[PDB]
C-alpha cells in the first residue's frame, strides 16, 4: 500500500517532504529538483495520516488511522517510540517547533512542551474546527499559535505559547477563515477567507494589516494553502483551481503558475533549491510539481520537474 | 511508584532532547 497516499507535507524549513500512506511513511530530501531522493522509510505503523518532523532532527510525530486519537512521538533513526498520548477525540492537526508541539481537536487545542511532552495549556470550548485549521510559528523567538476565534466570522485568535496568554484577536475577514500561515520570522500572519477575494498579511502580535493582495475578482474558491518564502518576500496562495498566485511583499499577482491537475486541495511551499527560488506543489494526483520563480520579473512560471510522491520512477 | 514515575520522566526528557538534536 505504498502507493495509497494519505498525507503529504513539508517540514518547517522546506528541506524535507514527508509522505504518509497505507504502508507507512517516507521522507524525501528537497536539496535537488532533478531527483526526489528518498532518505527514510518506515513501515512499522500502517495507515499513517499525519507525519510531522522537527526540522532535520530525528524527532517525528505520527498518527495512524488505526488509532486516530493517539499521537506517537518517535526517534525515527533509532526506530524507537519515545512516548505516546491519547486524546478525547480525533487528532485533526499536529504542529511543532523547537519549543512546543500543538495538537488540534475539533473543540480543543493542546499545547505541549516538546522538551518533556507535558501539556502546558489546553484551550477548551473552541469554536468548532472540524477542518483542524491552525498555524504555529516556526521561529525560536516568536512562538505564536493562530486559530479561528469564530466558526461563522473570520476572527483569528493569536496565542503566545511560551507565556501561555492570548494576544489581540485579529478581525481578519468577515467570512470564515480558510487558510492561515506564519512567515518564518513569526512576525507576520497571512490569512484568507472562504470568500477568497483578498489575502491579508498582519503584523504579529500587533494585528496591524500590512498587505492586502487581490487574489482576483470575487469568485467561488477555496484557498487551501498559504506559504511564505523563508526571506518573507513572497507569499503563495493555492486553492482547488489550477492557478497558484505568488505575491511579492512590496509596494495583479507578481507571478502565477497553472497546475496540470486540479479539483482538490494541494499543499505548496516556496523554497530556494540550488540557488533558484522554487514553488513546490504537492497534489492529490500523487505528484510533486516543481516550478521556477523569477524573483525579479515574475510572470508565468515554468514547470521544471514532477516527481511521484510514492517514490516511484 | 512515584520514584519510578520520576525515573521514567527523566528518561523521556533525555530521549526527547536527543531526538531533537539537529546536525
Amino acid at each position: 500500500g505504498s502507493g495509497q497516499l494519505l498525507f503529504a507535507n513539508f517540514n518547517q524549513d522546506n528541506t524535507s517532504l514527508a509522505v504518509g500512506s497505507k504502508s507507512g511513511y517516507k521522507f524525501f530530501s528537497l536539496s535537488s529538483v532533478d531527483k526526489l531522493e528518498q532518505i527514510y522509510e518506515c513501515t512499522d505503523t500502517e495507515d499513517v495520516c499525519i507525519v510531522e518532523r522537527l526540522f532535520s532532527s530525528s524527532l517525528v510525530a505520527i498518527v495512524s488511522l488505526k488509532a486516530p486519537r493517539k499521537l506517537k512521538v518517535c526517534h525515527f533513526k533509532k526506530g524507537t517510540e519515545i512516548c505516546n498520548y491519547s486524546y478525547s477525540n480525533t487528532i485533526l492537526a499536529v504542529k511543532l517547533n523547537r519549543q512546543r508541539l500543538i495538537v488540534c481537536l475539533e473543540e480543543s487545542l493542546y499545547i505541549h512542551n516538546i522538551r518533556d511532552m507535558k501539556v502546558l495549556h489546553t484551550i477548551r470550548e473552541t469554536p468548532p474546527n472540524p477542518a483542524g485549521l491552525c498555524a504555529l510559528s516556526i521561529n525560536n523567538d516568536n512562538c505564536y499559535l493562530a486559530y479561528p476565534g469564530s466558526a461563522t466570522i473570520g476572527e483569528v485568535q493569536v496565542f503566545d505559547t511560551i507565556n501561555l496568554r492570548a494576544a489581540n484577536m485579529i478581525p481578519a475577514h468577515d467570512s470564515p477563515l480558510a487558510a492561515l500561515a506564519f512567515d518564518a520570522s513569526g512576525t507576520k500572519l497571512a490569512t484568507a477567507s472562504e470568500k477568497g477575494t483578498v489575502i491579508r498579511v498582519f503584523s504579529i502580535p500587533e494585528g496591524q494589516k500590512l498587505f492586502e493582495f487581490r487574489r482576483g475578482v470575487k469568485r467561488c474558491v477555496s484557498i487551501c494553502s498559504l506559504a511564505f518564502s523563508m526571506d518573507g518576500m513572497f507569499l503563495s496562495a493555492s486553492s482547488n483551481t489550477e492557478t497558484v498566485h505568488i505575491f511579492k511583499l512590496e509596494t495583479r499577482a507578481f507571478a502565477t503558475v497553472r497546475l496540470p491537475f486540479c479539483g482538490h486541495k494541494n499543499i505548496c511551499s516556496l523554497a530556494t533549491i540550488q540557488k533558484i527560488p522554487r514553488l513546490l506543489v504537492g497534489a492529490a494526483d500523487g505528484y510533486l510539481y516543481m516550478y521556477n520563480l523569477d524573483p525579479q520579473e515574475g510572470g508565468e512560471c515554468a514547470l521544471m520537474k514532477q516527481h511521484r510522491l510514492d517514490g516511484s520512477l | 511508584n512515584e520514584k519510578d514515575s520520576r525515573r521514567r520522566q527523566a528518561r523521556l526528557q533525555k530521549e526527547l532532547a536527543e531526538a531533537a538534536k539537529e546536525p
